[PDB]
């Protein structure tokens, strides 16, 4: 990005994979932080009035 | 020739008859998990976790203070002897208060030993969680009884060996408070054995309250001195 169209047809003619479309420096989708807390869910305990340490 | 036959888990072995349940499981290798009995005091039962399923029979039974008759068969590892034993280890963590980091006995403990390898992995009991005020026994003696697990062993230990009579048991359901009811200064020979008595950390030393933590230390062999008898 931040270039104009003859360098970018430079670099796209150079090698043709189309350049402009994906080039690893991302601008957008950086992961926007602060993200929401969240709350972690409990598996197969916590159960009460079955979880017997015997058992498993 | 005087030997009664216990199956212990189906190996037969001889007992001297009279004696309790506990020494035969110890005779063959056995440890049932214990706190109220100990090997140089008298038996009470006030603990609850020496429980064994004796078969050919509804209730389980204890084993501290059992007489044994003859031709038994014991199951150490059996369903509801871990059911009983989880059950009264999750009872007995209930009014006991967070105070393994600050407690004296972070490598000493029993309840810690006990409830790992007897436990519960989950714990209940929302809401309650009492807290008894501490007493000032002694200079020798740091006393926090809110630890206190009621276990009555301190209480035996004075009244069967130290002969000093200064301990008791005050009280209703959960209020038992055990101590010495005149503010007196609890002082007596044989003092300092009593903070090796008490399982939990409740009852600690004084002057090293505060100054390790026992798996930093190593042990090593000593003599006594300024005492005639080693
Ligand atoms: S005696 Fe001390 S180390 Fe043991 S469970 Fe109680 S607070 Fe924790
Ligand atoms: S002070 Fe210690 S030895 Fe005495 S009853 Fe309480 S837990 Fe048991
Ligand atoms: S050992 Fe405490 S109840 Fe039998």
């Amino acid at each position: 990005a931040s270039a104009t169209r003859l360098i970018q047809g430079l670099r796209n003619w150079a090698s043709g994979r189309d350049l402009q479309a994906k080039l690893q420096l991302r601008y957008q989708e950086i992961s926007k932080r602060t993200q929401p807390p969240p709350k972690l869910p409990v598996g197969p305990s916590h159960r009460l009035s079955n979880n017997y340490y015997c058992a498993r | 020739s005087n030997l009664i036959e216990v199956f212990v888990d189906g190996q037969s072995v001889m007992v001297e008859p009279g004696t309790t349940v506990l020494q035969a499981c110890e005779k063959v290798g056995m440890q049932i998990p214990r706190f109220c009995y100990h090997e140089r005091l008298s038996v009470a039962g006030n603990c609850r976790m020496c429980l064994v399923e004796i078969e050919k029979a509804p209730k389980v039974v204890a084993a501290c203070a059992m007489p044994v008759m003859k031709g038994w068969n014991i199951l150490t590892n059996s369903e509801k002897t871990k059911k009983a034993r989880e059950g009264v280890m999750e009872f007995l963590l209930a009014n006991h208060p967070l105070d393994c980091p600050i407690c004296d006995q972070g490598g000493e403990c029993d309840l810690q030993d006990q409830s790992m390898m007897f436990g519960s992995d989950r714990s209940r009991f929302l809401e309650g969680k009492r807290a008894v005020e501490d007493k000032n026994i002694g200079p020798l003696v740091k006393t926090i009884m809110t630890r206190c697990i009621q276990c009555t062993r301190c209480i035996r230990f004075a009244s069967e060996i130290a002969g000093v009579d200064d301990l008791g048991t005050t009280g209703r359901g959960n209020d038992m408070q055990v101590g010495t009811y005149i503010e007196k200064m609890f002082m007596s020979e044989l003092s300092g054995n009593i903070i090796d008595i008490c399982p939990v950390g409740a009852l600690t030393s004084k002057p090293y309250a505060f100054t390790a933590r026992p798996w930093e230390t190593r042990k090593t062999e000593s003599i006594d001195v300024m005492d005639a008898v080693g």
